[PDB]
Parts: structure tokens; sequence; C-alpha cells
């Protein structure tokens, strides 16, 4: 389970 | 801005009067009572019909220049009105939106009585409504709070076309109507919080219902109780001449931009999850006014007012998010996308809803398996030239994509099965959301 390229946290 | 400038009228008399803004408002008082020839006792000074103590300065009342205190004959608890149930119902159940045995200030609702009107005002500390109540009835100024929901059940309560009398006695609030009368416990109106004023950056007016297109639009992508607590919030943006909204939670993100018709400052905060769900209920005539500062909004509508703290974070820039090159376009029927969907997820894993697609030529097969080796296949009929692929989804969060997009058809931005797929309406992009796969 993968993130969005949230920066920081992804 | 030292000092400040305040006006004192008992309605025929007026005297004005410069004092610091930490200087006690006694000597005002006794001067002006002097001037009428009037014992200091024989008067109360009220400030919004809120009664005015002695050691208070301007500053812990946020006076501002030029405000205007009223000199009234002695009345002790004499705020009184009657109005038309119909008058109040929509105003309470308003303002008791915004509770603590050490806080039962909270649970109250703060009535100030001036001007010919009616202000009923709820908080929960970090936010505020207030409703303004015009009185046609003959009335005496003061203020009090009583518990919000006892005294909203109360006049919901009474039979339709009732008058409502309120006044005060000692500690507690009589309400007449009919041969019905109710006696609710009050507290000091002095001891109700107040938000202190601060200056609006930006400020605009829009239609209420394309403010509740920017909410709906993204409100589902919001985290709930992240740790960061900017997600829990919704960005509110201004830039150009367009409003835009955006909400993610690190799996999908929201983004929805409509224009109002001005140019304004690129103005970017976050408003808190509780704070939007007001601002929503608040949409029910006339359009919205919006003023944003740099640490609150305010949202006025018709003879309410909507007051929030702003959540103090950085929130993530959707431009980043955004895929970069999606050359894989899919179309098809929304509504045909979601019932195919909603099948497919009878049979996903309950815990983790993963769903796979497999994407070909004018054509969309969904497939859903569980543990206990139960299958689901949907085939669709799409529109779609790329190239084939095979990608996984949590299927609630495409689905809540679907349900949020009201429209004939939608277009899904694909670039390969481990990247972030973009989905908005076919026919706009206004809206685009933004949903990262799960690996299979
Ligand atoms: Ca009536
Ligand atoms: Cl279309």
């Amino acid at each position: 389970v993968p993130t969005l390229p949230l920066v920081p946290x992804g | 801005e030292t000092h400040i400038n305040l006006k004192v009228s008992d309605g025929s008399s007026e005297i004005f009067f410069k004092i610091k803004k930490t200087t006690p408002l006694r000597r005002l008082m006794e001067a002006f009572a002097k001037r009428q020839g009037k014992e200091m006792d024989s008067l109360r000074f009220l400030y919004d019909g809120i009664r005015i103590q002695a050691d208070q300065t301007p500053e812990d009342l946020d006076m501002e220049d030029n405000d205007i205190i009223e000199a009234h004959r002695e009345q002790i608890g004499g705020m009184k009105f009657t109005v038309e149930r119909e008058h109040l119902l929509k105003p309470l159940q308003q303002v008791s939106g915004p509770g603590r045995p050490t806080l039962p200030i909270l649970g109250n609702l703060l009535l100030q009585v001036a001007d010919g009107t009616l202000s009923l005002t709820g908080t929960d500390l970090e936010m505020e409504m207030v409703a303004r109540v015009a009185l046609v009835q003959p009335h005496e100024p003061g203020a009090t709070t009583v518990p919000a929901r006892k005294f909203f059940d109360i006049c919901r309560g009474l039979p339709e076309g009732a008058e409502i009398a309120v006044q005060l006695e000692g500690e507690r609030m009589l309400v007449r109507s009919g041969r019905s009368r109710f006696s609710l416990s009050t507290l000091p109106a002095a001891d109700f919080p107040n938000l202190d004023d601060w200056q609006s950056e930006v400020e605009f007016t829009l239609p209420q219902a394309t403010m509740k297109r920017l909410i709906e639009a993204t409100q589902f992508s919001m985290a709930h109780q992240d740790v960061r607590y900017y997600l829990n919030g919704m960005l509110f943006e201004t830039e150009g001449e367009e409003l835009r909204t955006v909400a993610t939670d690190g799996h999908r993100l929201a983004v929805c931009s409509m224009p109002i018709g001005q140019s304004l400052p690129s103005h970017s905060v976050i408003v808190p999850r509780k704070g939007v769900i007001e601002l929503m209920r608040m949409l029910d005539d006339n359009p919205l006014r919006v003023q944003i500062g740099s640490n609150n909004i305010r949202a006025h509508v018709g003879d309410f007012i909507f007051t929030s703290k702003l959540v103090d974070g950085r929130f993530p820039d959707y431009r980043r998010v955004l895929p970069k090159n999606p050359d894989k376009h899919l179309e098809a029927g929304c509504d045909l996308l979601k019932q195919a969907f909603a099948r497919a997820a009878i049979l996903s894993n309950e815990k983790f809803r993963g769903v796979r697609l497999y994407v070909s030529e004018n054509q969309l097969k969904i497939t859903a398996n569980n543990p206990e080796q139960e299958e689901a296949e949907e085939i669709l009929d799409v529109t779609y030239s790329g190239a084939e692929m095979e990608i996984g989804f949590n299927v609630s969060y495409v689905l809540d994509v679907l349900n949020a997009l009201k429209c004939e058809n939608v277009r899904m931005m694909l670039t390969d099965s481990v990247s972030s797929v973009q989905i908005e309406d076919a026919a706009s992009q206004s809206a685009a959301y933004v949903v990262m796969p799960m690996r299979l």
C-alpha cells in the first residue's frame, strides 16, 4: 500500500 | 494605537472618551453618571447588551475605535424579549451545532438583546456561530447564557404559531408561552468566551451553491484523526480568479477549482474538519461572503456569521501529486462503471478491499477475490486504445470518487501499475481525483 508523493509521509 | 475612542450614550445624551486600552472603565462610567446627575448604582453600562464590570478594560472586552457603551436605567437581570417561535427555530438550530463538566458554559448559547436585535451565539472555543433576529415586539436590553439544547427543544416543542416570552429571574431564565412555563439555569454573559478581532486579508462573495460544490467535491478525501493535523482539514486556496479546495489522506487526493469572477491575491489556508462541517450546514436565498485572515476564516450567510480558527501547518502541494504524463486515457459511463465496481466489491477482501482492473482495447475487466476464494468478474465496454495493463485498487476509494463525480462520463488517466491514477469528469476539468494503486 504505497502512498501519494506527500512530503513528508508519502 | 495605544488609546481608544469610546462613545457613551443613554439615548439622548452622548459623551465621548479617549482612554488607554489598559485602563479600567470605572472612571469613564462614573464621569458619565455624574454628567446625568444620576447615582453610579442607578445605571447599568452595556456593551452589545453585556454588562460592563467597573474593573474591566477596553482590551479585556476587545473594544474597537468608536465602539458604543449604552447607559440604561438600572434593571437587574433586565434582558426581556417576546418573539414568534417561527422566528427563533432556524437560528437556534443553526447556532446549536458547535460542552464539558469543567466547561458548562460551552453547552450554553449567549443571548444578547441590544439595538432592536436578539443575537444568539454558540461556540466550542475554536469556532463560533452567531445569528441575528430582529425584535418586532417590545424588549429590554441585556444578556445571559442558557443551555442550548434544552432551550432549542423547548422552543421546538411548543405549538405552531406560539409566541415565546423570555426574561431573567435571579440565576434562571424564565420562558413562557401559553400556559407553559420553563425555568432554565444560566451562567453570566460576561463569562462567555469571544474570539478577538482580526484583519481580513482576502475577501470575496460567491454563490452558496459554488461553495457547496467545492466542499462536496473534496470533503470525502480528508484524513480522519491523522497525526498530520493539517490533513484533517480542507485547503482553501485563492489563485487568480478561482477558489480551490484540496483534501487528501495520503492514499487519495481531491482537488476542485471554481471561478469566482473577481481576481484576488493568492492565499492558502487550512480549514479544520469541524469548520468544513459547519460551513456546509449554513448553505441552505442570498449568496455567501467570505473573509479569510492569517489565522481565522469567517463566512457571512444571510443573518448568520460563522468564524473558525485555521489549522496552522504546511499543506501538501496538489500540483506535485498529479501524475506527470498520464498518457493512457480510459473513458466510460460513470454510472455503468460505478455499478460494476459496486458489485465486484461484494467479493473483495473485507479489510483490504482490493480489486483488479484489466484494461484492453475498448474493454475493462474488473475482478475481485477474497480469502474464501470467492470471485467476481465484470466486463464493460469502454473507450480505450492504450497498452494493456493490470492495476489494483482499493475499491472503496474508487467508489468514493465515482460517487463524488456527478456526471455522465469519467476519464481515468493511467501511467503504469505502480503509479497513481487521475480521475475526472470526461467533460470538465474543474475537479480531479488522484488515487494510489495497490500492488498485486
Ligand atoms: Ca403567533
Ligand atoms: Cl460527457
